[PDB]
RNA sequence: GCUCGCCGGAAGACCAAGGGUUCCUGUCCAACGUUAAUCGGGGCAGGGUGAGUCGACCCCUAAGGCGAGGCCGAAAGGCGUAGUCGAUGGGAAACAGGUUAAUAUUCCUGUACUUGGUGUUACUGCGAAGGGGGGACGGAGAAGGCUAUGUUGGCCGGGCGACGGUUGUCCCGGUUUAAGCGUGUAGGCUGGUUUUCCAGGCAAAUCCGGAAAAUCAAGGCUGAGGCGUGAUGACGAGGCACUACGGUGCUGAAGCAACAAAUGCCCUGCUUCCAGGAAAAGCCUCUAAGCAUCAGGUAACAUCAAAUCGUACCCCAAACCGACACAGGUGGUCAGGUAGAGAAUACCAAGGCGCUUGAGAGAACUCGGGUGAAGGAACUAGGCAAAAUGGUGCCGUAACUUCGGGAGAAGGCACGCUGAUAUGUAGGUGAGGUCCCUCGCGGAUGGAGCUGAAAUCAGUCGAAGAUACCAGCUGGCUGCAACUGUUUAUUAAAAACACAGCACUGUGCAAACACGAAAGUGGACGUAUACGGUGUGACGCCUGCCCGGUGCCGGAAGGUUAAU
RNA sequence: AGGACCGAACCGACUAAUGUUGAAAAAUUAGCGGAUGACUUGUGGCUGGGGGUGAAAGGCCAAUCAAACCGGGAGAUAGCU
């Protein structure tokens, strides 16, 4: 549910929060927890390589099953859990052989519902089939790009992929970007849409809320001195330059894709 | 078992002071200057073998040497180890 | 002789600006 | 006011100590220069 | 030595860090000490730091470091795997009393506890670098039960007052006791137990996970405090004996209760929220290879071991960082009384100090304060500074508004003390006794004692009752920025920066992008509801016309055009 | 509940006076802002000089910053004093 906060303080007036009451209020499943210490957008040289990363809430990593290899064995969803590592909610599922795993929580999937992966899996949300066993026109998520590698396409809140055409050993996929891309027919997808579609309706409301999620302030180029950024300088607000990145590359329409290796798999771009 | 050669090199001197005198007449304890590398066990072996008395427990501390001046030339005395050696009820040294 | 001079220290008054 | 020298023996030894110098060729060249000059104290270690 | 003054959430006490003998004693006063100095953190000499339990070392990991091979790089080197280091975190155990000129959870006395080795005896499935459990974790809020601790009464010892009164509802002091061991309480969590099977837990598993019966519903885990013991002891106000007037020897009363009560404990709990809250070992359990009346395991008893290094002293400071015995800086711990909401503030206690030049004088002028006739912003760039406002309860409260606000708007009234209501009320607390009882640290009834607001009525003192300290000035019009934030360490705090929100644009994942000759790494263990870049800057209403120029994106008939 | 309100500790630094061979190479005194957060603080770690880091002031990077410090090229060069 999308609920608007009352304007009791100025920092709460604009806050819009996604209150999902079907989420596990208790602690997560310990066996599938790892530590992931923060980077601050700094690489192994200790240099900031991605700006605007730092601080925010301590987060444990949930080992999410993106592969869905455990096929032929039925699985029941125990509970939907909050995952701080991603926009999607995750489902704790118990297979009939005792093993528990986390999966991306698809739209509609609740506790009690049964999921199953493999070639002979049923065509319902949660179930993960090889995409040659999925009908054309179907809506799928957690789509593999190489057979066995695990889902890389359409993992974020309310995202999904349409199987538009099957040709030989390949299928054509309309991605959320609007891109028509070919993938190997063998590549596994999970049917449905990734849940928590109300994720984009949230309004952080105040500066601090961004600082909680680990985003540090963006300082505009035009607010700087010439030495710092091409947009730097001027007496008062000046510009008179073609908008560029901090490193001089034009930033208002200039295509930066340079991958002739994967061009063959692109049927049509977003444009 | 420790060699007599080693047991003859760990006791340097009896330590003479009011606290040593008081300890010897109050808590039947002898205060010894010992080798800086000597252990409580080696002190408890050496006193028993060289003074023919029965030792209850050895307590040790390291005395840090003082920084002294001799003709406006700075110098430092050596660190030494002090052993508080508690004898039994009736032994005497 | 003369001692090594001091690095800059706080100044009580601004130099007058003549322009 | 807080001044620039805030002593910590651990930081001192890790930053400037004998083993820190020995760890790199440039650090070993420091020791070589200081021995060549005939310093009584090669490093902060003492 | 007496008095006076000052601090007392410190200017007291205990530490870490840092320093390193500054500690204690004797002796000296050249220099050092902003003066003198007989004194000193100064000179000189001697002394002083005692640990199985405190800390380090040690076992274990975090960030991060190093890194066999390895990948990469003109060389130097870079990165990183297995590993191995790395606390600021996890991991066994000691308390009270006494003692030194100077150490003490370290010495002594009393009473404890922990871990491992060895031996004996009984009984026995033991075994890991592997599996599972556990360790193991957030913010906020709330309430109950408690203790530290305080107050008062009782009790005991002493007192009868330099000046009116003071044998009483009088005055002063004391009224302390630990770990451990036993008990298992307020509270918190969870349904036990048995059998059978199993695509899971790199193999196995009696363990964990899952499934299916059956029976019983009360079993287990956790837990402050209290109580008992520890303790016929220790401590103990004072008094009897020696005083080398520093301090030794000797004996020893009461040692209870009630009430109040933490920010400490139960509580790593409970409730709730979104921003979703280390790791690894010790520990517990499971088996594998292997070992089979052996090794090894469990329990009791006995014996042995627990090394090494730190331990003085300062530590909001004259000993650390500031060249100084420098009005600065410096993390943690302890937290008495009266008033008070309080760790504010005032005055005190314990304890510690009077800040290492003094003596006079009582000019101008400077500094820091107090008061001021009449006037009241006339001052001035500007009410700068100052003056003023200031508490609690009740009443009352505008435009405007995003309906929260604005608001403590503004403004008005009351306030001390005494008595009564009521020899102390409402409320809180709760003994004895009675009754029940699965019989105890229980339940119900019971209101002795204790504590105790607030209000009303009446009276009464002062110029003034919020009396001190403490403690909003208020209102109106308007620019800018929505807001809380951030900034020029050291002349700028703002209208600047950021900001949620908005838009454009890039980016299909070996992403764009960034750091890097490279390997790699960040982006992200993320995947277009995502990520980068850019501009704009909450919200509301909106965001028009122009694609010639310069970018960018796309097209391609020809023209020209590189190496070759 | 809250980047909510009043207000100590704590963090800061708006105004004034003092001080300016200072008590102090940035303070003191009286007022002042924040004070559950985009908070503050201890310990340790990482980022290195055309480089870092920067809620952006050319700020900060050991009392040094429109290119740190130290040594070297080095007796740079100086139609200038
Ligand atoms: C002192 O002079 C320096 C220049 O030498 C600066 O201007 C500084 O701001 C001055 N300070 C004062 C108080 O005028
Ligand atoms: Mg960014
Ligand atoms: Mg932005
Ligand atoms: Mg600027
Ligand atoms: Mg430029
Ligand atoms: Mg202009
Ligand atoms: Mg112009
Ligand atoms: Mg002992
Ligand atoms: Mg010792
Ligand atoms: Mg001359
Ligand atoms: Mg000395
Ligand atoms: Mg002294
Ligand atoms: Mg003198
Ligand atoms: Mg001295
Ligand atoms: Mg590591
Ligand atoms: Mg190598
Ligand atoms: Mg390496
Ligand atoms: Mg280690
Ligand atoms: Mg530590
Ligand atoms: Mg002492
Ligand atoms: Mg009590
Ligand atoms: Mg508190
Ligand atoms: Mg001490
Ligand atoms: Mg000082
Ligand atoms: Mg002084
Ligand atoms: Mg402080
Ligand atoms: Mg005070
Ligand atoms: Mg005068
Ligand atoms: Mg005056
Ligand atoms: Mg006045
Ligand atoms: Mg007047
Ligand atoms: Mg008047
Ligand atoms: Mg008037
Ligand atoms: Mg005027
Ligand atoms: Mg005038
Ligand atoms: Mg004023
Ligand atoms: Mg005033
Ligand atoms: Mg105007
Ligand atoms: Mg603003
Ligand atoms: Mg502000
Ligand atoms: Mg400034
Ligand atoms: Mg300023
Ligand atoms: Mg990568
Ligand atoms: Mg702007
Ligand atoms: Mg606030
Ligand atoms: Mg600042
Ligand atoms: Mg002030
Ligand atoms: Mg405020
Ligand atoms: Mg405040
Ligand atoms: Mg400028
Ligand atoms: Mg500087
Ligand atoms: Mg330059
Ligand atoms: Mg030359
Ligand atoms: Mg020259």
């Amino acid at each position: 549910a999308v609920v608007k906060c009352k304007p009791t303080s100025p920092g709460r007036r604009h806050v819009v929060k996604v209150v999902n009451p079907e989420l596990h209020k208790g602690k997560p499943f310990a066996p599938l927890l790892e530590k992931n210490s923060k980077s601050g957008g700094r690489n192994n040289n200790g240099r900031i390589t991605t700006r605007h990363i730092g601080g925010g809430h301590k987060q444990a990593y949930r080992i999410v099953d993106f592969k869905r290899n455990k096929d032929g064995i039925p699985a029941v969803v125990e509970r939907l859990e909050y995952d701080p590592n991603r926009s999607a909610n995750i489902a704790l599922v118990l297979y009939k052989d005792g093993e528990r795993r986390y999966i991306l929580a698809p739209k509609g999937l609740k506790a009690g519902d049964q999921i199953q992966s493999g070639v002979d899996a049923a065509i319902k949300p949660g179930n993960t089939l090889p995409m040659r066993n999925i009908p054309v026109g179907s809506t799928v998520h957690n789509v593999e790009m190489k057979p066995g590698k695990g889902g890389q396409l359409a993992r974020s809140a309310g995202t999904y992929v349409q199987i538009v055409a099957r040709d030989g050993a390949y299928v054509t996929l309309r991605l959320r970007s609007g891109e028509m891309r070919k993938v190997e027919a063998d590549c596994r997808a999970t049917l449905g849409e990734v849940g928590n579609a109300e994720h984009m309706l949230r309004v952080l409301g105040k500066a601090g809320a961004a600082r909680w999620r680990g985003v540090r302030p963006t300082v505009r180029g035009t607010a700087m001195n010439p030495v710092d950024h091409p947009h730097g300088g001027g007496e008062g607000r000046n510009f008179g330059k073609h908008p560029v990145t901090p490193w001089g590359v034009q930033t208002k329409g200039k295509k930066t894709r340079s991958n002739k290796r994967t061009d063959k798999f692109i049927v049509r771009r977003r444009s | 078992m420790i060699r007599e050669e080693r047991l003859l090199k760990v006791l340097r001197a009896p330590h003479v002071s009011e606290k040593a005198s008081t300890a010897m007449e109050k808590s039947n304890t002898i205060v010894l200057k010992v080798a800086k590398d000597a252990t409580k066990a080696e002190i408890k072996a050496a006193v028993q073998k060289l003074f023919e008395v029965e030792v209850e427990v050895v307590n040790t501390l390291v005395v840090k040497g003082k920084v002294k001046r001799h003709g406006q030339r700075i110098g430092r005395r050596s660190d030494w180890k002090k052993a508080y050696v508690t004898l039994k009820e009736g032994q005497n040294l | 002789g003369k001692p090594r001079p001091y690095s800059p220290r706080p100044t009580s008054h601004p130099r007058p600006i003549r322009v | 006011m807080k001044r620039t020298f805030q002593p910590s023996v651990l930081k001192r030894n890790r930053s400037h100590g004998f083993r820190a110098r020995m760890a790199t060729k440039n650090g070993r060249q420091v020791l070589a220069r200081r021995r060549a000059k005939g310093r009584a104290r090669l490093t902060v270690s003492k």
